[PDB]
């Protein structure tokens, strides 16, 4: 009920329970696009680098899913403990 | 201007059979058009419809002002003929001297299908194919091509108009809009064969990459089915031709009763359609999850225009590669 | 491209009120208006003039084409409605879904006076305000509002034109002529208020840069007065949509008995104004002493669109700083 995460850019923090992905990163001061704030426009799409991943969205395909390299912060999360995101 | 550069590969519709035929009193053209900017004439030489460039290698003249000579395009100014390889093979003036080796103008993939003719500029990829009509062969059913008619409106913004859900209880209040089934569902879509394919609760899209819509309306099978097939010619950046040819179990009642029903529902739509602008949609429209077939189309055309640059393999794996979001098999 | 920027933090008139109340038959409007190249549109929601850009969030369809529906202006195509912010408040589609942030159109400052609309680009240097019309409130005179009349020519030339004592010998030579007043006085001309104000014996121009003239009128013909309120509003790089508002003290003959008369005087400078090229005035134009009110406006303008660079109180003194060259106190 709590996760952490890095980028290649070192900064870390936390996502609350109560946030989403999206928000937790906006609220840490990353640069991140977003507009169908539910999981269909895709251009909050971020990728990842380690981390295990559920997602929420309708844009990303069966095998983009299956793949851990992406996410739509949005409205996915992570149910692993860390996440790295290549930002 | 290289943004529309993949778009070269496909094949698009750039008139119907009949309006060639119309053009020239011969029947055999020529006929000018114009397809992606590309000014174009096509004409049938023999047993071939041929489509070269609208330019003569002579002097410039358009050979669409000239006349079929035998199995020949002769362009209107000096007489000069050009053969179904868009070569010169007479030269009237000097009939007796070599024909230059340059005497040439470019020709194109040219081929009728549907009663529609179909132009390839860019045959290098070998991996496209005209779009798919179901209803053609298909003998229980009777097929209707209606006059092309005219949008000041992108192809890609007429395809996205053409398969838009969320629409009817504003545009066509009087005619689509289904007041019990108001609001719309999100269905899964499959890339397959180059195609999108998706359906409702029936109504199943077979949408051919990128202009083509095939809609096969069924009345839960129970009475009788009526297919729409509707592609848009990208003329230029602002502009599509547009063809709709509809094809119908049902053919005791009159053709004019569904071209006029058809002819009101565009007639609904083409002011709106044509007021948005920027006339290609720029990246800072705001979406919701009706426009799930909006974003996954914008989505691939992406893809390809990627794929397109990264050359012929990445291209055919792109348009061709299934991905399957439900559950039909295939 | 920017050298108009300066223009876009002044209030400029888009529409007459009753252009807005016959533009849809609601009678709220919407109503599209371009000012300075900017697709606009205006609409009446609840109590307030909205102005908006005429460009949905959603797939960028024309407002204009939409209904006003409440006190929000409905979209024709998928129906988002949005208030008086410029917010999205309602997507059909997904009633039970949040509605996106972006979802919202740029809104503008709008304000009706004088029986026009008039809409402010860019409200950030909050230093500019409405023309001064002096007849408005004035209980002893009878005001008309005429059909707003287009020119192709830019709105500096049209203000040229309007203040010009030079042209009533050639172009008004039937119509506003003096044969014995022929030759044109140059006369002190102030700044006040963000105004040039100056006389000619009267004649009392009160003129709200940019774009605006109030002139009064002592009638040598009456001792009773003639209100002459004129201000150009540039659509674009080559036209202006003009407005003419006039008040008289002796109302008791017929509106149209004047308003021929202004249509005839605007004739006959309409096809010499149209013809001045380039339509910006370009360095080489050589003025000449009579021309004191042509030098002085352009010297203004230029300190003014210098102002805007430097930023905020540079212009907002550029504007509002007094320069005083007659004898008279304000
Ligand atoms: S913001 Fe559009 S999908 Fe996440
Ligand atoms: S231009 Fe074609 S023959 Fe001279
Ligand atoms: S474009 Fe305006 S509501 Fe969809
Ligand atoms: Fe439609
Ligand atoms: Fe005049």
């Amino acid at each position: 009920e709590y996760e952490v995460e890095l980028k290649k850019t070192g900064q870390i923090f936390t996502v609350s329970p109560g946030s989403t992905l999206l928000q937790a990163c906006l609220d840490n001061d990353v640069r991140i696009e977003a507009s169908c704030e539910q999981g269909v426009c895709g251009t909050c799409i971020t990728p990842v680098v380690s981390g295990d991943l559920e997602h929420h969205d309708t844009y990303l395909s069966k095998k983009e899913r299956e793949s851990g390299k992406w996410i739509m912060p949005c409205v996915s999360r992570c149910k692993s403990k860390k996440i790295v995101l290549d930002l | 201007n290289d943004e529309r550069e993949y778009l070269r590969h496909f094949w698009h519709p750039v008139c119907t059979v009949t309006e060639l035929e119309k053009a020239h009193p011969s029947s055999l053209g020529p006929l000018a058009v114009k397809l992606l900017n590309e000014q174009l004439v096509v004409a049938k030489l023999g047993d071939e419809y041929v489509a070269m460039r609208d330019r003569c290698a002579h002097r410039s003249a358009k050979l669409s002002l000239g006349t079929v000579s035998g199995n020949r395009l002769q362009c209107p100014y000096h007489g000069w003929q050009y053969d179904t390889h868009g070569a010169c093979q007479l030269v009237p003036a000097c009939p007796n001297s070599p024909i230059p080796n340059k005497a040439k103008v470019d020709r194109f993939d040219c081929e009728e299908r549907y009663g529609l003719i179909w132009i390839r500029l860019d045959s290098s990829f070998d991996c496209t194919e005209i779009p798919y009509f179901s209803a053609a062969n298909d003998p229980r059913l009777r097929i209707v091509i209606q006059e092309p008619y005219w949008w000041d409106a992108t192809a890609e913004r007429r395809w996205e108009n053409f398969t838009d859900f969320s629409h009817f209880a504003f545009i066509h209040p009087g005619t689509l809009f289904d007041p019990n089934n108001a609001e719309p569902p999100i269905v899964p879509m499959d890339r397959f064969n180059g195609q999108f394919r998706f359906v409702y609760d029936s109504f199943s899209y077979t949408c051919s990459m990128p202009f083509a819509i095939n809609l096969e309306v069924s009345k839960y099978s129970s009475s009788s089915l009526h297919v729409l097939f509707n592609v848009s010619c990208p003329v230029d950046s602002h502009t599509t031709k547009n063809f709709l040819i509809f094809a119908r179990e049902q053919s005791d009642d009159s053709d004019y009763l569904h071209i006029a029903f058809n002819d009101l529902v565009f007639a609904e739509d083409k002011p709106v359609i044509e007021s948005q602008w920027p006339k290609d949609a720029p990246a800072d429209e705001v979406s919701v999850v009706a426009d799930k077939v909006s974003i996954q189309y914008r989505k691939w055309l992406r893809e390809l225009k990627e794929a397109h640059k990264e050359g012929s393999q990445a291209f055919r794996s792109a348009l061709l590669d299934p991905v399957i979001e439900s559950d039909r098999s295939y």
